[PDB]
């Protein structure tokens, strides 16, 4: 299927990520030390103190999505030694069209592991990329598998979703069903 | 690996009925498994894929189906040809497997061995040893128990069978067997029997001979 | 029609080497990815190799990996399958295979490997109800009819054993009491792996 289902977000904006050189270098918050609101600074900071443990563990091995969430900004970090490397992904606009496909055109057998997409722009020309995780934009066509029997799977797609099935696209989809461990407080 | 496990090995019915064989792979396919028959001599052929859908040239007798685990080949009225050998894959998941394999056997309709021996030939003992042949042609069921006597001394040291595949005629087991010794263990008995033991006898049906 | 012949196999010794070769035709060759699965010396079918459509990918049984070496050459329709660290339990009847999108779709003829110790040939002491022993020979196959071709019925000639490390089968074939030996009757055995070739004409004693 040498079709192409042409893509829009919203405030999930598609990103492209080039590899960060150690322009900029960064590290965490480390521990920061600490009459009824005396009690309520002194647990949120141990729990912050805490929580930092487990942001590190999660910084050595997806530095990319710490640095995501500590600067509310889409970047892509990788480590060098104990310290980050940064980078602003970068936006995209102009067409964003998901290949309807997930067979490799030659090798007739094997498969792609997450759908193609092509797009224009990012300093710039036409790109043949496939789809990262969330909304990352890879300009590499080299996530393959050899094609399984009953795949069907979801991908973020820009604001929505994208099912698709034996390696085929199928249609669009939202996602109704949430699940969360969000933990709101009746106020 | 997606190991699947195809009980059972043997599946006995009987001529235009209802069969059906089980194949249970380890985690879920869903809609992606696979039957193969092997009739006699022939190499495999596909049958039904993606779980129960048929292959461009399958008669439809011929009904697979369910999913996730637990899945069934089934024929509506049986025939002649449709008595092979039966095989299950699954294709989820590189490292590619199949099941054990289910061998399917008409009932039409039991009957009793005929049972002949034979001695060692004039030339096989000149080259220097001694095999006594005995057949057991045309009976029903498979299951049989054959026991050589030498001068009524049981023997199951040094002995080879071989169960013919079920007739295309008349769907009836035969099997052979032959008990190799040596010539002077020949020379020294005098006495030498077979002795089968078929559900269709109440005794053991037997042959002899002397020398 | 789409026809899929295969050949290479023989007798090898552990730790040999050998290629495997498979004619494909009835079919745009590179549209399909190819296959190799392999029949122990009774079931199994263990699936040895997949390779892709185009040439550029394949895939393997961690059990044959490195071993073997799946390849094929869509100038003249012909996929291959290189064997080395040979191995015992490397013995079965190789089918080449085609695919349709994800799995094994026409199954070639057969084509038998096996391994280790040599070609002894065979022997048949000749044997109402008659019959024929071919013994202590190696490796499969072997030929027996009666009378060369001539007697459909009647026939039982029963699958082969191996012994202690020889092969041996027997056939059995039933007449009407009178006319033997009236016309007496021939048994016709062939080990083509030693060129071996016995008429054996069935004698009273």
């Amino acid at each position: 299927r040498t079709a192409v289902r042409a893509a829009a977000t919203e405030r999930d904006r598609f990103y492209v990520c080039p590899p960060p050189s150690g322009s900029t270098v960064v590290r965490l918050e480390p521990e920061q030390a600490c009459d009824m609101l005396s009690r309520i600074a002194a647990a949120w900071c141990e729990l912050q103190n805490k929580d930092r443990t487990l942001w590190g563990e999660m910084s050595r091995l997806n530095p990319s999505a710490v640095a995501t969430a500590a600067l509310g900004q889409r970047v892509s970090a990788r480590m060098l030694g104990d310290v980050m490397a940064i980078s602003r992904c970068v936006e995209v606009r102009g067409g964003v069209y998901v290949q309807n496909s997930m067979r490799v055109p030659g090798e007739r057998g094997t498969c792609y592991s997450r759908p193609l997409v092509t797009f224009e722009h990012n300093g710039t020309g036409v790109i043949e990329g496939q789809l990262g995780d969330d909304n990352e934009l890879l300009i590499s066509r080299d996530l393959i598998e050899p094609c399984t029997g009953n795949h069907r799977r979801y991908f973020k797609l820009g604001g929505g979703y994208v099912y698709y099935e034996d390696y085929s696209y199928v249609r669009m989809v939202e996602v109704p069903e949430t699940i969360s461990t969000r933990v709101t407080l009746n106020l | 690996d997606i190991v699947v496990t195809q009980s059972p090995k043997f599946m006995s019915t009987s001529a235009g009925d209802r069969v059906s064989i089980t194949c249970k792979a380890r985690q879920d396919v869903g809609s992606a498994v696979n039957w193969y028959q092997q009739k006699p001599g022939q190499s495999p052929k596909l049958l039904i894929y993606r779980a129960s859908t048929r292959h461009t040239g399958v008669p439809d007798r011929f009904t697979g189906s369910g999913s996730g685990t637990d899945f069934t080949l089934t024929i509506s009225s049986v025939q002649s040809e449709d008595v092979a050998d039966y095989f299950c894959q699954q294709y989820g998941n590189y490292d590619l497997t199949f099941g054990a394999g289910t061998k399917l056997e008409l009932k039409r309709a039991d009957a009793a061995p005929t049972v002949s021996i034979f001695p060692p030939s004039s030339e096989q003992l000149t080259s220097g040893g001694a095999s006594v042949v005995c057949f057991l042609n045309n009976f029903y069921p498979k299951d049989i128990n054959v026991k050589w006597k030498i001068d009524g001394s049981e023997r199951q040291n040094g002995v080879l069978n071989s169960w013919t595949d079920q007739d295309s005629k008349d769907s009836t087991y035969s099997m052979s067997s032959t008990l190799t010794l040596t010539k002077d263990e020949y020379e020294r008995h005098n006495s030498y029997t077979c002795e089968a033991t078929h559900k269709t006898s109440t005794s053991p049906i037997v042959k002899s001979f002397n020398r | 029609e789409v026809q899929l012949v295969e050949s290479g196999g023989g007798l090898v010794k552990p730790g040999g080497s050998l290629k495997l070769s498979c004619a494909a035709s009835g079919f745009t060759f590179n549209d399909y990815a190819m296959s190799w699965v392999r029949q122990s010396p009774e079931k199994r079918l263990e699936w040895v190799a997949t390779i892709s459509g185009g040439g550029s990918y394949s895939y393997y049984p961690d059990s044959v990996k490195g071993r073997f070496t799946i390849s094929r050459d869509n100038a003249k329709n012909t996929l291959y399958l290189q064997m080395s660290s040979l191995r015992s339990d490397d013995t079965a009847i190789y089918y080449c295979t085609r695919q349709e999108g994800d799995f094994p779709l026409f199954d070639y003829w057969g084509q038998g490997t096996i391994l280790t110790v040599s070609s002894a040939k065979t022997t048949p002491p000749s044997v109402v109800t008659l019959g024929c022993l071919v013994k202590g020979y190696f490796p499969e196959p072997v030929t027996v009819t009666w009378n060369s071709g001539s007697l459909s019925s009647g026939v039982h000639t029963f699958p082969a054993v191996l012994q202690s490390d020889l092969y041996t089968l027997s056939s059995s074939v039933t007449v009407t009491s009178s006319t033997w030996p009236s016309q007496s009757v021939t048994c016709n055995v062939a080990h083509p792996a030693s060129s071996t070739k016995v008429d054996k004409k069935i004698v009273p004693r």
